[PDB]
């Protein structure tokens, strides 16, 4: 339910202004969850454990990725489309049992 | 108060003004009390808090 | 707290409770009707036609000056007794409240309803004055009902209008009676009647 | 006896009162247009204030499918005699100063509700 | 819901917070009240009760009938048919007439809509924005629950005329009146709407925040990196902060 | 016997209730005949309590 | 359990002529037995079956499904009969306070919470002196987990 990015180039403050600037289209169709798993510094991945997570002070969260659709557009061509899939975005605590 | 639809509880009937719908308790503490009037002396209750 | 006859008999007390008791119009009446009457002599209600045209007998005014619309008012008899008013104070009241402006016809005493009938007269030499502009010019029916809703809300017929409800009981304690010293010496506590 | 209000029959507006001196009768008249009617009765408003309520036709027939309404057997039908009926208290802010029992007959094909 | 103030000047009024189902552009309080008798003026004797409505950013009082027309109803038959179910109700008739007798200067749909964004905030200019923004109350604010999209005014009207019923019938006391401390008339907020909330507010901040990244780095006429346009802290950051 | 004295009074509550329900209780002066009823009741269990 | 879920709270407002359907989130329900012709739905065969799934599988969503246990909410309780007890229901109908039941409570000791049904014969006792108990339930001694 949430509405899809729009855009247009906006390049005003620059002499030879295109008359139709390229535009752009993001777009969120898709949600994986996986399972609370922690990155430790050297940023290797383990699952951390409800045990783990209250003697570290940790949070117990997991991450979060979307599919993201973007499109490139150009008046008078063919637009693109390009899939970014399993983008991460955050950690969403997770409720226990 | 009728907190329903003229009845303080649905295990009663409507319109029903006799002892048992209105809050009178006619059993002891001793004997032990049928759970509407339980109700009604936990709504009595409340009010000296 | 009361004195004489009023302390101790309880018609003077409730006499005294209808000078005090704020009775409007809204504790006393049954309904309200507002009809159109273009003959007075011959009008629609045939319960009326018995004692109209005793009241148009002899008239107080010219019957072709007045308006055609009347206020019809129906009133309860029990409210009435209760009250202890008679009729002649309620005409008089609208007498006084209402100037000359309206003529009052009221129904017997003895009859099975009490029905009024009040009226306006066309104040012919008071339709030619001048300055009236964006004034809301005033229709004769809608000006019948709003000074309806005025005798109806507003005016009083006895009582005190900053007085609500009246009570009327006897004590039973020695704190509200009239404690007196009789011949013998002693201490006597009379529980007269007496207002809340 | 009471009157409502009539709809005009070219734009459905209001027909008000009104007072023509030529004839001596009431016109009900439209005020956005130009359609007129006389007058059937003779009262503009009437306001009640001690007004008797005919709650008989104001309670749903339909409660007699109620099973939180008490049911009594000993009050007959007027109408049907039926032995069964359903008593209640009125709804409204003028009968509970009365303590007033109103009997609805369960029977679905005749419905009486009457009072006793 | 319907209420009674034992102060003020209304006799009654009817509340209702409609929202849209599981959506953004939060919940929306719509009032429709009834005037006090005890008002200290002539002409307002015969008026006596009169019937006003409270709209979404408006600070001013309406009546429901300028309201009425203003959907796309101009005869007042149609109004009736639409609040007035059965039309042999004498004193519900009678009831209906003094907002009625209020509203003789609007007749007309257009003339409605000025008359609404004439009182609302940030009044337009000759008329036609008035209109415009008329018609977005209309559609936006007023009860987005039963719909927003477009010809939605005929859905839109029939609740308008139950609820005004509900106002008159409850001015009666043919039904009982609403009471606050009822708990039917409650819901319970757990875990799983307040979190779809700080999603909602934390999705709104990661769209403008994406939104902003890409708009700083389209002005040059160069791309962007999708991995390097969302900041991963901005949702775990206000989670882990509210809880 | 305080069982049956809480049963007679039961039994007048029920009679008081149904003289009401006939149009037979005469309203005290001072206050309505919800009032009247409520005081009757409230005075009938208190003496019997 | 076709289309509708037992979770729908439904209304009909007889003496007002309305149906009115819920669907939504934060309403409250109480499971409770179904009670037509002054008779319950649940026999000794469910109690057979209640019996096995200590052995393998007649769970409880099992009794829902099978007609005899509906979810009934707080709006729901303005139309509905519940009862005490089956010994209400076998009453004869010369002395029968009701005769048309809707439904019946399983136990009515399951009104109270957590820390107030730690009271041994609460009905016995005083409702402040309940709360108060329920009040310094929580702050008790114990093993608080293993
Ligand atoms: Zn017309
Ligand atoms: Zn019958």
């Amino acid at each position: 339910d949430s509405p899809a990015i729009e855009l247009q180039a906006e390049a005003q403050h620059t002499s030879g202004e295109v008359e139709t600037p390229p535009r752009f289209s993001l777009k969120f169709e898709q949600i994986y969850l996986s399972k609370p798993t922690h990155w430790e510094k050297d940023g290797s991945p383990s699952p951390m454990m409800p045990n783990e997570a209250r003697l570290r002070n940790l949070t117990y969260s997991a991450p979060l990725y979307v599919d993201i659709t973007k499109t490139k557009n150009v008046e008078g061509l063919d637009p693109v489309e390009t899939q970014h899939q399993k983008t991460f975005i955050g950690k969403i605590p997770i409720m226990l049992r | 108060p009728y907190g329903f639809r003229k009845r303080t509880l649905p295990h009663f009937i409507k319109d029903d003004y006799g002892p048992e719908s209105r809050g009178f308790v006619e059993n002891s503490y001793l004997a032990g009390l049928t759970p509407s009037e339980f109700y009604f002396h936990a709504m009595g209750g409340r009010e000296g808090l | 707290f009361l004195t004489g006859g009023a302390a101790r008999d309880a018609e003077k007390a409730k006499n005294v409770l209808c000078r005090l008791e704020h009775t409007t119009l809204r504790k006393v009446t049954a309904n309200t009707a507002i009809y159109y009457d273009p003959d007075p002599q011959r009008t629609v209600i045939s319960e009326d036609q018995e004692f109209v045209n005793v009241y148009y007998e002899m008239p107080d005014f010219d019957p072709t000056r007045i308006s055609p619309w009347l206020l019809r008012i129906e009133l309860d008899r029990k409210r009435m007794t209760d009250k202890k008013l008679t009729m002649e104070q309620i005409a008089e009241k609208i007498n006084v409240g209402f100037g000359e402006d309206l003529n009052c016809i009221f129904n017997d005493d003895n009859a099975d309803k009490l029905v009024l009938r009040i009226r306006i007269m066309n104040n012919e030499e008071n339709k030619f004055q001048d300055e009236d502009e964006a004034v809301d010019k005033m229709e004769d029916d809608m000006f019948l009902r709003c000074i309806e809703a005025n005798m109806l809300s507003d005016m009083t017929l006895q009582g005190i209008e900053a007085i609500g409800k009246v009570y009327m009981h006897l004590p039973q304690t020695d704190s509200k009676k009239r404690i007196v010293i009789t011949e013998t010496g002693e201490f006597k506590a009379i529980g007269e009647w007496l207002l809340e | 006896g009471f009157v409502g209000i009539r709809f005009c029959q070219e734009c459905n507006n209001m027909l008000y009162p009104k007072e023509d001196k030529e004839n001596k009768i009431l016109l009900y008249a439209c005020r956005n247009c130009d359609y007129k009617q006389e007058a059937d009765s003779n009262c503009i408003y009437v306001n009640k204030i001690m007004h008797e309520i005919d709650e008989l036709t104001h309670i749903v027939p339909d409660v007699i499918s109620d099973p939180t309404l008490p049911r009594t057997e000993d009050h007959a039908c007027p109408k049907c005699s039926h032995r069964e009926a359903v008593f209640f208290q009125a709804q409204t802010r003028r009968a509970e100063e009365e303590m007033r029992l109103y009997y609805v007959c369960t029977n679905q094909n005749c419905t009486h509700r009457w009072t006793e | 819901y319907v209420f009674s103030m034992k102060d003020g000047k209304y006799a009654f009024k009817t509340e209702i917070r409609s929202c849209l189902e599981h959506s953004s552009r939060p919940t929306s309080t719509l009032w429709v009240n009834m005037m006090a008798r005890g008002s200290q003026n002539i002409k307002k004797s015969a008026i006596g009760q009169r019937i006003i409505a409270i709209l979404p950013y408006i600070k001013q009082e309406i009546p429901i009938m300028i309201v009425f027309r203003a959907l796309g109803f101009v005869a007042d038959r149609d109004i009736l048919e639409h609040i007035i179910y059965d039309f042999d109700d004498p004193e519900m008739m009678e009831m209906v007439k003094p907002s009625l007798d209020e509203a003789f200067v609007v007749q007309e749909q257009n003339v409605a809509l000025n008359f609404i964004g004439a009182r609302g905030a940030r009044p337009g200019v000759t008329k036609d924005k008035r209109i415009k923004y008329a018609k977005e109350i209309l559609q936006k604010e007023m009860l987005p629950h039963v719909g927003v999209s477009d010809f939605c005014e005929t859905k839109k009207a029939y609740f308008l005329g139950y609820m005004v019923h509900r106002l008159l019938l409850a001015s009666l006391g043919r039904r009982e009146l609403d009471d606050r401390d009822h708990y039917g008339n409650k819901r319970l907020d757990l875990a799983g709407p307040l979190l779809a909330f700080l999603f909602r507010g934390l999705f709104k901040n990661l769209m403008k925040e994406v939104r902003m990244y890409t708009q700083k780095f389209i002005d040059r006429g160069k791309d962007f990196n999708l991995e390097l346009a969302i900041k991963t802290n901005i949702i775990t950051d206000g989670l882990r902060y509210s809880l | 016997e305080i069982q049956q004295a809480i049963k007679k009074a039961k039994d007048d509550v029920i009679n008081v209730i149904q003289k009401a329900h006939n149009m037979e209780l005469e309203p005290t002066p001072g206050n309505t005949l919800r009032q009247t009823f409520e005081n009757k009741v409230n005075r009938i269990l208190n003496d019997a309590r | 359990m076709d289309i509708i879920v037992s979770e729908v709270s439904m209304i009909r407002d007889i003496r007002d002529r309305e149906i009115r359907i819920y669907t939504d989130a934060g309403r409250i329900c109480r499971p409770l037995l179904i009670v037509e012709n002054g008779s319950l739905l649940l026999k000794k065969t469910h109690v057979e079956m209640l019996k096995e799934r200590d052995y393998n599988n007649y769970s409880w969503q099992v009794l829902v499904a099978s007609g005899v246990v509906e979810y009934i909410d707080t709006l729901e309780e303005e139309t509905v009969m519940i009862a005490m007890s089956p010994y209400d229901l076998k009453q004869d109908k010369d002395y029968a306070y009701c005769t048309t039941y809707t439904h019946c409570e399983i136990h009515p000791a399951m009104i109270l919470g957590v820390c107030a049904s730690i009271i041994p014969f609460p009905d016995h006792n005083q409702s402040p002196r309940n709360t108060y108990q329920s009040a310094m339930g929580k702050q008790a001694m114990g093993v608080y987990i293993t």
